């Protein structure tokens, strides 16, 4: 289920309320996190389970959560770099419902986008390293695009 | 007799007057040979060198065919360029594959166009295979030689380390 903030207390635990808050009721058993755990490190535990639960029937789920948990496992180690959260936002948007073969990557990414929605700071916090894909070649000038 | 035809191959490989028939690219760069930054220092019938240099086309063949026929012995050929060796990268309906199809060819230079520099050892090489061979003083038996490529794998293959492509 998506996190919400302490403004969003003050809600009655029914299902519309909780869906146009913009999360779900889900089992009604709330989880509470106070401030001095990160919240990188609670999505990253989080997208950790989603991605060995997952049951690997479908691409996106399979393929995409893992590469969520790499990121985070990045922004953990300060090892982020420009680009990893326009890849959680674009997974985010890119593993909704019906994109997915079943609802179990809709569920995964809800944490995921609620946590860069309240507290993009700490993710931001976390890129710390330009962006390196490449190595370089010795002979070969690069294609220095801009 | 013995050095007397020595005498006449050495006269004969230290005079060599080109026609150089030319009918492409290949041509331009053999007209950018003569000029001083190279140093590369007539008609068919007291030329006794013919440079091929040149797609030899399917209308120009009888011209080259008949061009080579005037020339009187000894003559020599030497084809320039991958045009004139095999017709190159024109596989192609017009274009007759290799100038070696109709007359027969003494020296080949791969390229496409060969510099002038190429020019000059093949002419050294034509010197060295007409040197080497022997014909009849008065009124023809070429030498095989032993093929630059094999002759020159050992310094070839020797080679470890270039220039990166990254400099100038
Ligand atoms: S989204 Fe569901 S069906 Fe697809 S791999 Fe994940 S658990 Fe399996
Ligand atoms: S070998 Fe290449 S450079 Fe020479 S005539 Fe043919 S196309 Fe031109």
């Amino acid at each position: 289920t998506d996190f919400l903030t302490e403004a969003h207390l003050d809600l009655p635990m029914e299902f519309e309320s909780i869906g146009k808050a913009g999360s779900r009721l889900g089992t009604a058993l709330a989880m509470a996190v106070d401030h001095e755990i990160n919240m990188v490190s609670l999505v990253r535990n989080l997208e950790e389970f989603f991605a060995r639960e997952s049951c690997g029937w479908c691409t996106p789920c399979r393929d995409g959560l893992p590469w969520s948990v790499k990121i985070l496992r990045a922004l953990e180690r300060g090892e982020g770099q420009p680009g990893d959260i326009e890849t959680l936002e674009q997974l985010c948007r890119f593993l909704g419902p019906g994109k997915t073969f079943c609802a179990h990557a809709p569920g995964a990414v809800e944490p995921l986008q609620s946590a860069i929605k309240y507290f993009r700071e700490e993710f931001e916090a976390g890129i710390k390293q330009p962006f390196s894909n490449t190595h370089l070649i010795n002979g070969i000038q690069p294609n220095l695009l801009k | 007799m013995g050095k007397l035809n020595d005498m006449v191959n050495w006269g004969r490989k230290n005079s060599i007057w080109p026609y150089n028939f030319g009918l492409s690219c290949c041509y331009v760069e053999m007209v950018t040979s003569f000029t001083a930054v190279h140093d590369v220092a007539a008609s068919p019938r007291q030329a006794d060198l013919m440079v091929v240099a040149g797609t030899c086309f399917t209308k120009m063949a009888p011209v080259i065919q008949r061009l080579y026929d005037q020339m009187l012995e000894p003559k020599w050929v030497i084809s320039m360029g991958a045009c004139a060796n095999s017709g190159g990268m024109y596989d192609i309906y017009s274009v007759v594959q290799g100038v070696d199809k109709f007359i027969p060819v003494d020296v080949y230079i791969p390229g496409c166009p060969p510099r002038p520099e190429a020019y000059m050892q093949a002419l050294m090489l034509l010197q060295e295979s007409i040197g080497k061979e022997r014909r009849p003083l008065s009124w023809v038996y070429r030498a095989n030689m032993q093929s630059e490529r094999e002759r020159k794998r050992g310094e070839r293959i020797a080679v470890t380390n270039l220039r990166t492509p990254d400099e100038i």
